[PDB]
């Protein structure tokens, strides 16, 4: 629905933090283990 | 209906404009005739 | 020296008397700044239409004038680039400085070059609009009309086409006929802001300028374009707009005593525009080797394409882009009607890669429109119904575009091929997805060391299906997949996204380090 | 010459208006991505500059509003060496580090 | 005391936003700049900004003197003056490539017609 | 130094500066309803029927940076605006050309020149004296050295063959100064507000002379970048008015354009603290008298300059009203550095007068019988309204569309210059909806992201979408009944109805018809109210409560009061 300007700023911050969590989740979804030697 | 209206309005407008200019071109016959005479004489 | 005397000043025309060998459109000088052109003349007098105006010069009966004995020729100066000029050459707004040395002098009514001086139109002109570049192509040397109602985006489309030449070495000429000075100054500002000011000229004749100036502005612009073409340059000309030019010609002819014809226009209104627009095209190496592309603009009234001047102009150009008011009201920008728009050049004006990429999209769009307007009952034929309702909506989402947004030719072609290969099925009206894809492809093809070579290959040669598949699978798709999975949360669970992007190589480790190094969001190998 | 190949990569941007500017001259130790804040109309770029002649680390922010300014801002990478002239912006009063606008800049990578 | 400092800061921010968004003077928009033995070395030698940064004050002063421009006691002023001099093209104005006729390859050793007589 | 700072201000200047006085909230709580209403009316915010709301409105107006700037400047010595590029008055000449009338006709007279010290120029004025009355004839065509044609500016009664005429070889000029405010004149400067004709003190300027050193100066303009606040909910939310551009008021007869014009005049003079110029072209005598009387009554007469080219005057005089108004606005911007809001009514009559003058002087009519110079004349009128370093000239022009024919050449010429079009509907007015502005048909170029916020654009788009959808669904309701709608469609229809009725507003000028006091609604208040309505928060209130209110809270308070009365009644 419609939003106030403050709500637009909050939505922007929410998207940025979501993208940060997506950055972490992209590494997490690559199921990898340290190479052994 | 759009087609017929466009055709009819174009025809009527062109006829009206030509008939309006007819008076102006009639009223200036003498100037044209005098210019033709003086061009014919010329040099 | 002065050899003419003013006898009457009526109908905004001057009646000079004197014994001289007058010729049509011969410059007559009333001062060092003010001059006019001869329209009609006899063995003892002439009728002149002024092009200028001076506050300190008070023309009156008895004033003296000099008949220079030369035709109206526009001079070419070096500081035309990045400047607004009038029909006589004076610089109204300039960025650089003049040298007072004329590079050339071009006659405004220069006859069109004959048939043997021409060549086929086969090189694309980038307009920066995906729908135009893929479905309504414009070639270098074509005449494409932008026709539509008021406030629909014709000027925006022309300016977008003129912005896409930022790095193509194509000169830009913008002729304004009866436009507002505010809008012209705004266009100058936009040119400066988008880094094409050094490449562009603006010829201006305002709405309250002399009628002769507004009549002869497009011809002066074409003379400048011909000067630039004679040294092998590709020139893109925009005329905004030719309906105002037709009105100016009608006013000038009516005030001079010429009889009205259909719709009060003079009898030779078609010749005036045909002899103007026939000066564009592609010319041979021995006759200049350049090209002139013209984008005239025409205004209709409530969609009435059947108007006199619009139908005159349609029968001269090589196609038309029609802007619909219904789409503009519905919110579609740019509001371009594909059904009523044509490009007679067709795939001949597209590159081999673009012709391969955008083959048979207009048919699919028309089929999608036919299905949408005639869904009728809820009964569904087969999966082909979903196929159409998917690809047509993907195309429609590809149609939309922000103002002043230039989308590169290869980016458009790659988007078309992605659409045709089913790599946009996951789309559910999320504009940021296509924004991300477009930005990634643009940066990869413009700045990457290997992407630049890929773009050169796409521009020059015509690749086949197998090589394109290899290109997409081994470079483009991993980059797109990483840059999509790191911005769109819902793509994690989108069944179509996994169904299409499961086997694509993961490249997060390298693109991370590229991001941390300050690289743009498309570099995949390195900067050239 | 080590610097011979750096000459072909010079990119110089400038404004014909002259205001009061803060001059930075040095290497870019770290530069992040770009953020859109004022109704998605501007571009925000945090910069870490190691100056020349003092070798001290300073932190600034850069603002881009036009297409040409964003194009010039996108040319700055890590280890890039810049001679940047920056006009102070009055939004730094609510910021930890100053916010600047590019007036003149010369970029080599 | 009528106007608080906080409100003055807000007004300054708003006015700066307005001045950035809408520009009246076109000189406020960023412009991209276009880019026998001893005289050639003098007139064609090009230095990088990092190279001039590694220079000493005396070397930069000498280079400014060699090109007949002002000498300054400041490092940054010398670097700026040298950069402005070398980057600014005296003849090129980024509007001359549009005025340069295209080059079509020519015969360097062509046959000549018979002498008219 | 109070004495020194007050020594640079005239008593009238102090009287005006008493408006920009800061009142503390501690003081403001101690006022009464009557004093608060007087303050609001003086500051143009409109009447308020609540105490705390009135204090909040006064504080919001006072906390604005422009108001604080004016208040801070009001306690300092006078600073004078230094006029760069002023309007130069006409030069002092003598009567240098003499002649007499040799041909007469309807509205066109030929003059033969006998004694001339200099050759006649186009558009100069010949003066004739008949029975102690002065008649001006504007030159159109110069046939030869000693023979010109002219048309009357005013009334042609009393002219005859052999009437002696004299000319200074100059175009018509009018006396302009600050004293023009509060007076009513015609395009040529004749006094129209009293029989004794008390003169206007000022300098004589020629409205047909632009006084530009070069054509390039006409390109030193600033494109529009700001939105003027009107206080009308529909205009502010959906059709922002450019500051320095042009807004057209379009419709048939009786839709209500003149009431909007009066309201905008009042709002600009009081709230925006500016100078208003009215230019009536083909102005009806009854309507001109009525508007003058209500200008005097409502208190915006002393800051308005009226020019009236009456309906009964010659077409030449009717044509010059727009030019004279534009010249007055140019003087008030360039010479005094004041933003001017210029009003034009009616543009169609200006076009018609131009066509009449073209037809009278024996010129070939263009399409539909209009003048060949239609677009040229429209550009000549509209190109002198702009925005320069000295200030802004905003124009709000009313137009009459004949038979709703938007393809008429006059309308097509007018749309080439309008920056925002406001289209009025006779059906919507007949439904009792006022200001009867059609939101779906009208559109503004300033409703973009370049000038407005994301919230404003989202609210406007959602409002237009909801109104179009409910308009579509109303036909289904009428035919098949309200039950045939789905569950979401009923909510959409109710929200659309409440939105449509919330856009109505009482004006402080329209108190003559309905007797309801007017209101002034800020942009933020309208945005908040529309945001509340769009969410469906007020879906439990009958639609009749949403009509002709100021803010969103009034409906809630009235509904709560009615519910309380109903609960007490049983
Ligand atoms: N792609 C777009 N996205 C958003 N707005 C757009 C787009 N293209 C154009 N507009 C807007 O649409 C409006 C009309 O555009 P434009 O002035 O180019 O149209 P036009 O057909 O030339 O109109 P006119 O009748 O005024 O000459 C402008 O407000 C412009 O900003
Ligand atoms: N806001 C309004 N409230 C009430 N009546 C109005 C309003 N606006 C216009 N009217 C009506 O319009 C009539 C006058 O019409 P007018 O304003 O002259 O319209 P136009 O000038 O478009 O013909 C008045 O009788 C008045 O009742
Ligand atoms: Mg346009
Ligand atoms: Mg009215």
């Amino acid at each position: 629905i419609v939003k106030t300007e403050l709500e637009y700023v909050e939505e922007d911050s929410r998207l940025r933090k979501e993208k940060i969590e997506l950055i972490q989740k992209n590494y997490d979804n690559l199921n990898a283990k340290p190479l052994v030697g | 209906l759009i087609l017929k209206w466009n055709r009819a309005r174009k025809e009527e407008a062109t006829l009206q404009s030509t008939l309006l200019f007819s008076a102006f071109k009639v009223k200036n016959q003498k100037s044209t005739r005098d210019e033709i005479l003086r061009l014919s004489k010329g040099k | 020296m002065k050899n003419l005397k003013i006898t009457a000043i009526k109908d905004n025309l001057i009646f000079v008397e004197g014994e001289h060998q007058f010729s049509f459109l011969e410059i007559i000088k009333f001062s060092d700044k003010v001059e006019g052109v001869v329209l009609k003349a006899n063995d003892r007098s002439a009728i002149v239409a002024i092009l200028n105006e001076d506050k300190d010069l008070n023309l009156t009966v008895g004033s003296l004038a000099e008949a220079t004995g030369e035709l109206y020729k526009i001079p070419i100066y070096d500081n035309y680039l990045g400047s607004i000029i009038n029909v006589l050459g004076e610089s109204l707004v300039k960025q650089y400085e003049r040298t007072n040395v004329a590079l050339d002098k071009k006659y405004v009514f220069t006859e069109a070059q004959p048939i043997f001086t021409r060549s086929a139109v086969n090189e694309p002109l980038v307009t920066g609009i995906t729908v135009v570049d893929g479905v309504l192509p414009v070639g270098r040397g074509q005449k494409e009309l932008i026709i539509g109602d008021r406030g629909t985006g014709k000027t925006a489309i022309a300016l977008n086409a003129m912005l896409a030449q930022e790095n193509t070495d194509v000169i830009n000429i913008f002729i304004a006929i009866g436009k507002k000075r505010d809008e012209i100054v705004e266009i100058y500002g936009t040119f400066k802001k988008h880094n094409i000011l050094h490449k562009s000229i603006i010829v201006s004749a305002a709405s309250d300028d002399a009628v002769a100036a507004r009549y002869l502005a497009p011809y002066a612009g074409m003379a400048i374009a011909e000067f630039f073409q004679q040294i092998g340059k590709d020139v893109l000309v925009v005329m905004d707009d030719l309906t105002n030019h037709a009105d100016a010609y009608r006013e000038l002819s009516l005030l001079a005593g010429i009889a009205p014809a259909r719709e009060a226009y003079p009898g030779d209104i078609f010749y005036v525009h045909s002899s103007l627009l026939e000066r564009g095209g592609k010319y041979g190496p021995e006759f200049g080797g350049g090209s002139i592309t013209i984008l005239p603009i025409a205004q209709t009234l409530a969609g009435d394409i059947s108007g006199y001047i619009p139908t005159n102009l349609i029968s001269i150009t090589d196609g038309q882009i029609y802007t619909s008011a219904k789409l503009f009201n519905e919110g579609t920008r740019p509001a371009i009607d594909v059904n009523l728009s044509v490009s007679r050049l067709g795939s001949a004006a597209q590159s081999k890669f673009m012709a391969f990429a955008s083959s048979g999209l207009k048919k699919i769009y028309t089929e999608y429109k036919y299905l949408k307007r005639l869904s009728s009952f809820s009964s569904k034929i087969s999966n082909r119904d979903l196929e159409t309702l998917q690809k047509g909506k993907a195309f429609e989402s590809l149609i939309d575009q922000a103002e002043y947004e230039v989308i590169d030719y290869e980016t458009s072609a790659i988007l078309f091929l992605l659409l045709k290969k089913g790599f946009l099925n996951f789309y559910t009206e999320k504009t940021e997805a296509l924004k991300v894809i477009i930005g990634v492809i643009k940066v990869f093809l413009a700045k990457d060391v290997l992407g630049r070579k890929m773009r050169a290959i796409l521009v020059e040669h015509g690749i086949d299906s197998i090589v394109w598949n290899l290109y997409l699978n081994h470079m483009i798709l991993p980059l797109l997949k990483y840059h999509l999975l790191s911005e769109l949360q819902y793509l994690a669970t989108n069944r179509e996204f996994i169904k299409k992007f499961k086997d694509i190589r993961n490249d997060g480790r390298i693109l991370l380090a590229y991001e941390r190094k300050g690289y743009e969001r498309g570099i995949a190998y390195d900067y050239k | 010459n080590i610097f011979a190949n750096k000459i072909a990569n010079q990119k110089a941007y400038f404004k014909r208006d002259i205001k009061t500017v803060h001059t930075f001259l040095g290497r870019v130790n770290y530069i992040q991505r770009a953020s859109k804040f004022n109704d998605e109309k501007r571009v925000f770029r945090p910069l870490q500059i190691e100056l020349s002649g003092t070798n001290e680390i300073v932190d600034i922010y850069l603002e881009a509003t036009t297409y040409i300014s964003k194009k010039a801002l996108d040319e700055i990478r890590q280890n890039s060496y810049i001679f940047l002239e920056a006009k102070w912006l009055p939004e730094s009063n609510f910021l930890n580090n100053p916010l600047f606008e590019i007036q003149n800049i010369v970029i080599e990578n | 005391k009528i106007i608080s400092e906080e409100k003055e800061i807000l007004h300054l921010i708003e006015q700066s936003k307005r001045d950035r968004d809408f520009i009246d003077n076109f000189s406020k928009i960023l412009e991209e700049k276009n880019l026998e033995e001893i005289i050639h070395n003098l007139l064609f030698k090009l230095y990088s900004v990092e190279q001039l940064a590694l220079f000493t004050i005396d070397q930069l002063n000498a280079l400014l003197f060699a090109r007949g421009l002002g000498l300054e006691k400041n490092k940054v002023r010398a670097i700026k003056s040298l950069l402005t001099l070398q980057t600014s093209y005296e003849f090129m104005e980024k509007s001359q490539a549009a005025l340069l006729p295209k080059v079509s390859f020519n015969p360097t050793n062509p046959l000549k017609p018979i002498e008219e007589k | 130094d109070p004495e020194f700072v007050a020594s640079t201000y005239t008593e009238e200047e102090i009287i005006h500066n008493l408006l920009f006085k800061l009142y503390s909230v501690e003081q403001l709580a101690l006022f009464t309803i009557d004093q608060l209403n007087a303050l609001l009316f003086a500051r143009g915010l409109g009447l308020e029927k609540n105490k705390v709301r009135a204090i909040k409105s006064l504080l919001t107006l006072q906390t604005s940076y422009e108001f604080m700037e004016k208040s801070q400047a009001a306690l300092l010595p006078k600073v004078s605006f230094n006029p760069t590029n002023p309007l130069k008055p006409i030069e002092e000449k003598e009567f240098t050309i003499f002649g007499e009338i040799v041909e007469i006709r309807s509205q066109v007279y030929k003059i033969r020149i006998d004694k001339a010290e200099e050759e006649v120029l186009p558009k100069v004025i010949f003066y004739a004296d008949v029975n102690g009355k002065e008649i001006q004839l504007e030159v159109a065509d110069i046939f030869d050295k000693n023979l010109v044609s002219t048309f009357v500016l005013g009334n042609e009664t009393g002219l005859k063959i052999g009437t002696k005429v004299k000319s200074k070889n100059q175009s018509y000029a009018i006396k302009i100064s600050k004293r023009l405010l509060g007076r009513v004149i015609d395009p040529i400067g004749k006094i129209l507000d009293d029989s004794i004709a008390t003169p206007v003190h000022g300098n004589m300027y020629a409205p047909l002379e632009m006084q530009h050193d070069s054509e390039a100066t006409r390109y030193v303009v600033s494109p529009k970048n700001a939105i003027l606040e009107t206080g009308i909910k529909v205009i502010d939310v959906l059709l922002p008015i450019p500051k320095g551009g042009k807004t057209g008021l379009l419709g048939g007869a009786g839709v209500g354009k003149t009431v909007i014009v009066q309201e905008l005049i009042n709002a600009f003079i009081k709230f925006h603290d500016g100078v208003s110029v009215f230019a009536g072209i083909g102005e009806r005598i009854r309507e001109g008298h009525e508007l003058w009387k209500e200008a005097e009554a409502l208190g915006f007469l002393n800051k308005t300059a009226f020019i009236f080219g009456q309906m009964n005057e010659s077409p030449g005089l009717r044509f010059r009203s727009g030019i004279s108004g534009v010249k007055v606005a140019e003087y008030f911007r360039n010479n005094l550095g004041k933003s001017v809001l210029l009003f034009m009514d009616n543009i169609f009559r200006y076009v018609q007068a131009g066509s009449e003058i073209s037809s009278l002087l024996e010129k070939t009519p263009s399409a539909v019988g209009y003048q060949p110079t239609l677009f040229s004349e429209m550009g000549q009128l509209q190109e002198r309204i702009n925005s320069t370093k000295d200030g802004d000239i905003t124009s709000i022009q009313a137009m009459y569309i004949p038979a709703d024919d938007f393809t008429d050449p006059a309308a097509v010429a007018a749309f080439a210059h309008f920056d925002s079009t406001i289209i009025l509907s006779r059906q919507l007015a007949a439904e009792g909806v006022y200001p009867a502005i059609d939101p779906l048909e009208s559109n503004s170029k300033m409703l973009s992201i370049k000038y407005t916020s994301r919230e404003h654009l989202d609210i406007a788009k959602k409002t237009v979408q909801t109104l179009e959808k409910t308009k579509t669904l109303e036909d289904i309701i009428n035919i098949l009944g309200f039950d045939a709608l789905s569950e979401d469609d009923k909510k959409v229809v109710e929200v659309g109805r409440r939105l449509k009725w919330f856009l109505t507003q009482p004006f402080v000028v329209a108190e003559k018809f309905s007797g309801v006091p007017g209101k002034f609604v800020r942009l933020k208040d309208s945005l908040k109210g529309i945001k509340t309505i769009l969410d469906g928060d007020l879906n439990h209130i009958p639609v009749s409560y949403f009509s002709f209110v100021g803010v969103v809270e009034e409906i809630i308070e009235k509904f709560n009061l009615d519910a309380k009365k109903e609960a007490l009644k049983n």
